[PDB]
């Protein structure tokens, strides 16, 4: 018998990469707002959608 | 062991390297990353500590 | 410093012995000068958190590393790693069958439960359905109703 | 059984451990032994009679 | 970790007594069947990556949804993660076959496996049926190789699927 | 346990101030949405068992959790699962009527994570079941009543995760 | 007190773990108290130590570090 | 089982096992061979039991397979035969264990709540176990049919 | 962490189906709103500190919480409050850009209630501060961009409450 | 609470498989040892009080624990000690009859360490008392029945320590 | 729960010795102080509500804790505060009569810190209230009876802090 | 972590008031007792290992806990016990110097009960060990310094129990 | 610039440039012509920008030119207009580079420490860049004024 347990919160690992995820996580891991050219990368991803 | 299929499909973390050659804001952002990782929150710019 | 939780009980034994000899100074001294910090980070890279996509995880250390890779981790004031690592080998604990939060304080006017939302002190333990708790009789004792 | 109001019959080990093993509520046998408290034998021998 | 010897040692240590007749008989019982465990372990070390694959294909023939759409062994990332998990089960089953005690399985496999699997969405049920497809494969392969007794081979996988098991009885 | 009115009164009382114009506007917003809340609560009280069984038929049926080894395997576990989903729908209806999720973290989300972690209940599968329940009831009561149901369903899923 | 050391430490584990690269052949000021575990650790990883030089010590003192 | 029930019933009473309970366990231990023979009889011919019992059930209660019933369609009839297979498996467990605590403790506690949440008539399920009992006790000797029909009897009794 | 595109792909993949017409229509809706999302994100990145300080000037200033005894009293507590509000505005901008609030309950609303309840942080006062931040940024970026910001601001306030 | 039969059935059911030859062999082993288990249980039910009082006469009598200051000092403590030893012998008999120690960690070893640590009960002295009880009952019922009693007595001593 | 007599008997019994001269002297000290204890207990039973209301009038009235935001604000909280102070005075009277503070840490100070920390009750303000209650009752019953009341009042304040 | 001075300043600051006469009197009391606190801290720093080993020689030696089966059995457990007692004496010295037990429940009594309950450490035996440590150091430093040490030793024993 | 930022952000991540970053660099490469036109607009009329912005600043904030302020006197007002010329030059650099790393990496990091060591009110400097932004966006077409006002906006935001 297992006699103890840790708190298992469900964790969702990223199954693959998309572009807005990639730019948002890049700007996030540096702890800043999205700078102007990040927003341009997102913008020309949107116009090309 | 972790399969490479699990690693390439993952939330890829930015590794901040301190080389002495680097530009000056790069050393600034890397020192910012070290303050964020050790102190768990960015203690400069939010307390000027 | 290392970007992960302690993954064994012997690791917590070893590094608390180091803390006990020489404070925060010798703790950071022993953490930075490992083979682990030198292999993962070397001399140039900042330490980083190693979640379940970065490297191979272990099932024994999982629910507590999930705690540590949060921002509520300086508010878990209860030591989680040593308690789960010590309480893995022992028998079951004295906690309510469902969760460890329903154990009320035994005072005259209750409705005092350690709520999950104020302090994280959560020790879930797998109780089966036919377990019976051990209670102390308030009285002489030999008329403990399991026996008399 | 329809004559008495209830009363607290059982404690958990957490609640009993809370109330009894507090220092003023404590006895002094409860957990390790206590040795016997005799007077010194040289004081007993130095008295004025058996 | 504990083998059978350190299990008997910790059993006799907590009371502070020396070995009696029966402790020497149980130590002789571990030391006599030691060679059998070691040729079984070497025969498993022969075909580990073959046995893991064969048990995986027999499990996927058993439960066919996991290769299909909504299943958890869906993509090749999930397929490779499942086959690496079966490699873990065979590895620590070999370690418990050599040790003769279930403490390596308890300390390094079964403690908190259910937490990770319940969180990630990994099912616990075909995991167990795959563990004992591994057990059945190991059992018939080592019974084919001249070994008379298979109770020690029976031991660790039966323990591992008594522990991941859901008690509903 | 407090609705939008009691929380507004509690904020104005902890201030010690009278009810100013912002509190009046908040109470006017609640008194405009209340009739829609009433009609959605009646429509949800109509179809409790149907919404629950459609949520199980969407998510949990024919998966591994109803097979042997799953935590929804036995008839006792199936009945307790239907019981848990009926609880989630009932308390989401209560939080929709109050317009405040204080009842959810007071009376559902209090020790629910530790209970489910002690029992071995999968939290992701029950989060998917609550999400399918939300999808079914948002198909039932419409767009905006489904949204104001789904905010408390998302509150339950966030506190559970 | 501090040692201005210069060393080169190949990893011999990057092939298995497939990590990215840290530049070896460093020149750093190590504090005197943990210079021991650092020199021992560089010897554990198998790296050669090029140059050890006492930087701030003024060697032969008894107090004042 | 019998040993679990005797141990628990002596366990609440704070006493050891009484000698009458001990010869009860002894008689069950001796009759385990006939129990295993009944279990092999029920296990080896499960295909014909499930097939013939489903045939006689849908002959007897045709409305549940008619459009409008629960078990209408290919996959619904397959799930119906699967539920009958579950109950025959629990019958085999109760035959081996010597008591109905496997059957009750697995598949009879919340059976009403589950089959009400699925929209299933429980009387038609009782008829399914009745036809399973008819085919199974048509398959054995006399005392074997009585001993298996005791557990089949318990399942149909616990339905209604 | 998933945007509208990744959630649509995850639904079609958990189905195992190809992308049918409803998924194409959802992605067309996101690819029409994305330019407005980009321009609102640039306008919010312009005025981070102004929106934060106007939110404090609307709600938290000159009340009891900045007085002695309040939880926003000291300079450390004031700086941490400005930090928390900057976090809420930054993550609301991220959830506006993704078009999905999965980042909010993944990375803001995860242990935030228990942290604030352990510290003694008032949840109603910070909910009013986030509401004033929403009001200021909806005055900044317009009607519909303010609405698609306010849906994630309301998500943060609902998960906090 | 499960015997050898119920644990074998639970393993075969968690597998979802039928009872194969290894399960048949395990049940044949239990059905061969069951008559010896029955006779040893009758012989232990014969001499409950004698085995308990011989265990106290071997270990706990005339030591410090029955003297003043010991935890077995008073008549209340002596009666509770005899009660605890009768519990250990009774549940070891139950675990011998079932052939599985699940009842021991379900109903003896559950909160026993924390109870004894809260009361101040010496765990080493009661472990020696259980060991002497094991020695006496193994002298009573013979070699192999004494061994299959002593495996559950060692289980109780291991869970207590 | 034990007075001076029962604690002396418990010490002599845990020794296993008879009552020697030091125990006789301790019991003579208690049997000399007992009449003063009786008269002080009668005088305190005379003026329970007066001592409680004078303690609130000295410490807690007209401060911030009776104002909005304080923990003594509402009528429910005021009534519970008067109830708590009546408990402290009643149990201090009991510990004065027994001559031993075992009832205080058995039945007041057991879970009181954790209760007050879970509720949000200020411990310093209630310690000041108990100190003012001590000052008032020491003005009531005199110097030495006030001192032997104040030793148990200081025991309650020390266990609370 | 706060001494008597920092707690007085924190009370006067949470009030928002200046330091009135009662705060001046409290600080005068601390500034009179501080020299005695300093000398007792030096005398305790003199004899750390002697006080610890005399506490083990009084309570824990020659009992069951140092015998086989006890939790103080092995050399690892003996060394960890000496380490734990040195921690209790060191932090009691710190709380004596500060004149406030905030460091004790901040840094000793925080997760100590749950740690000891997870490890299987007897809490009553370690409470008796801390009581004997208190008795030895009160024999060392005198009456009143021993009392102001014993108030924090009783704080540690109360938080542990 | 944009290329530096994309290269560094892929460089820490130990990966190549993602295709979204590559079309970001491509779109910046195509918009470089309009960036150079905005740069010529800002460069050729720097005299009128600095003159009119200084006039509107000293009209708006007259205390810094009154005796007692920092920019009081002939050479102090000349140094004030020189600091405004520096910031307009950095605006032109940030317009060409497509990102604010020239502006931040030259004249915005220790701007508070420098202007505190000089005794300068930084809000009046923010007003100087505000008047420069007013004159500059009064000088261009609509999208050109928006693209230049983004960098002017960054400078005034990095002041306070
Ligand atoms: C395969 C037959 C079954 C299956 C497996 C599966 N597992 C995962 C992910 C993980 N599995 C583990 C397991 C272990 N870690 C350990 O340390 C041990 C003991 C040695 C075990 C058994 C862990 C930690 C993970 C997380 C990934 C990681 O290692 O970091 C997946 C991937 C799940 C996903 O979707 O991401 C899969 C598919 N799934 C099945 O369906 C089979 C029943
Ligand atoms: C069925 C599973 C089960 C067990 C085992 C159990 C034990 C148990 N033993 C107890 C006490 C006790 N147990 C002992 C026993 C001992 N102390 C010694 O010194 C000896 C070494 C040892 C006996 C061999 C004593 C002396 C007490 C009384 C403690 C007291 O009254 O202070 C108590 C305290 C309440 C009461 O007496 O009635 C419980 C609950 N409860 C259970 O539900
Ligand atoms: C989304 C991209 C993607 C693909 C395609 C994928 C394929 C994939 N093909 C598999 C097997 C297989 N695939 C094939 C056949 C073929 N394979 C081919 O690509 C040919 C078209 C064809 C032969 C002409 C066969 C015969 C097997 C069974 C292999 C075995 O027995 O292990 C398996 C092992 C599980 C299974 O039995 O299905 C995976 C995961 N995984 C992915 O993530
Ligand atoms: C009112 C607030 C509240 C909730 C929600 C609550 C839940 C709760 N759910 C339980 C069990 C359960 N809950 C589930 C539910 C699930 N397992 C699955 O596989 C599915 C994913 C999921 C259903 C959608 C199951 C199967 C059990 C039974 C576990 C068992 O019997 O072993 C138990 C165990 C005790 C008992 O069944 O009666 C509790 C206390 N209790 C409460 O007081
Ligand atoms: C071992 C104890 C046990 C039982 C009994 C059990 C029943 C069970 N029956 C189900 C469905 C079902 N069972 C039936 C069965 C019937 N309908 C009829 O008309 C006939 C009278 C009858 C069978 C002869 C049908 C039609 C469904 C499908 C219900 C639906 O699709 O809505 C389902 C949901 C789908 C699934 O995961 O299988 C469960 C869990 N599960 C268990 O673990
Ligand atoms: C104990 C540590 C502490 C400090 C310092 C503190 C400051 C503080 N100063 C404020 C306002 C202010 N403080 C000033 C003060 C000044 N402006 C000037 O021009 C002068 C140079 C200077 C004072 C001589 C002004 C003008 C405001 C109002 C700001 C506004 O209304 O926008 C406010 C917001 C309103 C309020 O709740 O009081 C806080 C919290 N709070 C604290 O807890
Ligand atoms: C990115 C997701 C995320 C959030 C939101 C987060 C919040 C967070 N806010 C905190 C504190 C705080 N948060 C506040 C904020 C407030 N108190 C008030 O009175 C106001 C009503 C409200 C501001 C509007 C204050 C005052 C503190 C400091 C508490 C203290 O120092 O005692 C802390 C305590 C540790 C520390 O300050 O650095 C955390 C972890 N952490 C995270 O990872
Ligand atoms: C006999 C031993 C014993 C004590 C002492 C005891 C105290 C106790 N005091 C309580 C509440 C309380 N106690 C106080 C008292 C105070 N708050 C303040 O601001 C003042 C400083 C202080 C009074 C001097 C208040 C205001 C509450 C109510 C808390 C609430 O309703 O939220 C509660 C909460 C439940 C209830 O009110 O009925 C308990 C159990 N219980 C016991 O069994
Ligand atoms: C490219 C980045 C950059 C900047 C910004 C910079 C500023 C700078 N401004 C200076 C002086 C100054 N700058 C000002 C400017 C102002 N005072 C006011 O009242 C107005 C609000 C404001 C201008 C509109 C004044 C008055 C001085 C003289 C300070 C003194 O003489 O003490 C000086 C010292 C003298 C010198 O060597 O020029 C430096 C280095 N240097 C740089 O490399």
């Amino acid at each position: 018998t297992i006699k103890a347990s840790g708190g298992s919160s469900l964790a969702r690992p990223q199954l693959y990469q998309t572009v807005p995820l990639s730019n948002i996580s890049q700007a996030e891991q540096q702890d800043r707002y999205l700078e102007s050219g990040e927003l341009t990368a997102l913008k020309t991803f949107y116009d090309s959608g | 062991q972790l399969p490479q299929s699990y690693f390439n499909a993952a939330e890829k973390r930015q590794k901040f390297v301190m080389k002495p050659g680097l530009s000056a804001l790069e050393k600034n952002s890397v020192v910012k990353a070290a303050y964020r990782q050790i102190f768990e929150r960015d203690i400069t710019r939010a307390y000027s500590q | 410093i290392l970007g992960r939780g302690p993954s064994s009980r012997e690791e917590v034994q070893e590094y608390f012995a180091i803390v006990s000899s020489g404070g925060l100074a010798a703790l950071v001294d022993a953490l930075v000068d490992s083979q682990e910090y030198a292999d993962y980070f070397g001399e140039e890279t900042v330490p980083y958190l190693r979640g379940l996509g970065q490297e191979a995880q272990e099932c024994r250390n999982w629910g507590m590393q999930q705690d540590l890779f949060k921002y509520s981790a300086p508010f878990r004031k209860v030591p989680q790693f040593i308690t789960t690592f010590a309480s893995y080998n022992q028998p079951l604990p004295d906690q309510h069958v469902y969760g460890s939060g329903n154990d009320a304080l035994e005072i005259q006017f209750g409705a005092i439960f350690p709520k999950a939302t104020r302090s994280p002190s959560a020790s879930p333990a797998p109780f089966n359905k036919d377990t019976r708790r051990i209670l102390i009789h308030r009285g002489p004792g030999i008329n403990n109703q399991l026996g008399n | 059984g329809e004559d008495t109001v209830p009363y607290e019959r059982y404690l958990t080990p957490g609640g009993y451990s809370l109330r009894q093993t507090r220092p003023g509520a404590l006895r002094e046998d409860v957990g390790v032994k206590v040795k016997v408290e005799k007077t010194a034998r040289f004081i007993e021998l130095g008295t004025s009679s058996t | 970790m504990r083998d059978a010897v350190t299990s008997l040692i910790r059993n006799y240590d907590t009371t502070g007594r020396y070995f009696d007749r029966d402790a020497i008989e149980s130590l002789k019982d571990y030391f006599a069947s030691g060679n059998d465990r070691i040729t079984v372990a070497a025969m498993i070390n022969s075909q580990s990556a073959e046995i893991v694959k064969a048990a995986a294909n027999s499990l996927f023939e058993a439960v066919p949804e996991l290769l299909l759409a909504g299943g958890n062994a869906y993509t090749t990332r999930r397929f490779s993660a499942c086959l690496r998990d079966m490699d873990y089960y065979l590895r620590y089953g070999t370690y418990a076959l050599i040790a003769g005690d279930m403490d390596v399985l308890n300390e390094r496999v079964l403690q908190g496996l259910r937490e990770t699997y319940n969180s990630l969405g990994v099912p616990i049920a075909p995991t167990v049926r795959g563990i004992q497809f591994l057990k059945d494969a190991i059992k018939e392969m080592a019974a084919a190789a001249g070994i008379a007794n298979t109770a020690f081979i029976d031991e660790p996988f039966d323990h591992m699927t008594r522990e991941l098991s859901e008690v509903d009885l | 346990m407090q609705d939008a009115i009691t929380s507004v009164i509690n904020s104005a009382d902890v201030q010690g101030k009278y009810l100013d114009g912002s509190a009046m506007d908040k109470l006017k917003a609640y008194f405009t949405t209340g009739a829609l809340r009433v009609r959605a609560a009646s429509t949800i009280s109509a179809n409790a068992a149907a919404i629950v069984k459609e949520a199980v038929a969407k998510s949990l049926l024919y998966s591994d959790v109803t097979r042997p080894g799953g935590n929804m395997y036995t008839t006792r576990r199936y009945a307790a699962c239907i019981r848990d989903l009926d609880y989630y729908l009932r308390y989401a209806t209560y939080a929709m009527l109050a317009g405040d999720p204080s009842i959810l973290d007071e009376r559902v989300l209090n020790g629910l994570k530790e209970t489910y972690n002690s029992l071995g209940v999968p939290v992701g599968s029950t989060v998917q079941a609550i999400q399918a329940m939300k999808e079914v009831t948002a198909g039932l009561v419409g767009a905006d009543a489904g949204r104001e149901m789904g905010v408390y369903f998302d509150y339950i899923c966030s506190g559970l995760s | 007190r501090m040692f201005k050391i210069t060393a080169c430490v190949p990893s011999q584990s990057r092939i298995r773990t497939q990590r990215e690269l840290q530049n070896t052949y460093f020149t750093k000021l190590v504090p005197y108290d943990n210079w021991f575990r650092e020199q021992q650790r560089i010897m554990k990883m198998g790296g050669k130590i090029v140059k050890v030089q006492l930087a701030t010590g003024k060697p032969g003192t008894n107090t004042g570090l | 089982s019998i040993v679990t029930k005797s141990i628990v019933n002596a366990d609440a009473e704070a006493r050891y096992l009484s000698p009458g309970e001990l010869d009860r366990i002894k008689a069950f231990v001796t009759s385990g061979e006939s129990r295993l023979r009944i279990a092999e009889t029920l296990t080896g011919s499960r295909e014909r039991i499930i097939k013939s019992a489903g045939d006689a059930l849908f002959q007897k209660r045709p409305d549940v397979v008619s459009p409008g019933g629960n078990a209408y369609g290919e996959e619904m009839t397959a799930t119906c035969l699967r539920d009958m297979d579950y109950y025959l498996r629990l019958i085999t467990y109760g035959v081996v264990a010597g008591d109905v605590t496997p059957i009750e403790e697995i598949g009879l506690v919340g059976v009403r709540e589950m089959y009400k949440s699925l929209g299933t008539p429980v009387d038609a399920v009782a008829q399914a176990v009745r036809e399973m009992k008819a085919v199974a006790t048509g398959m054995m000797s006399g005392d074997d049919a009585a001993e298996a029909g005791a557990y089949f009897d318990y399942v149909i009794g616990a339905m209604e």
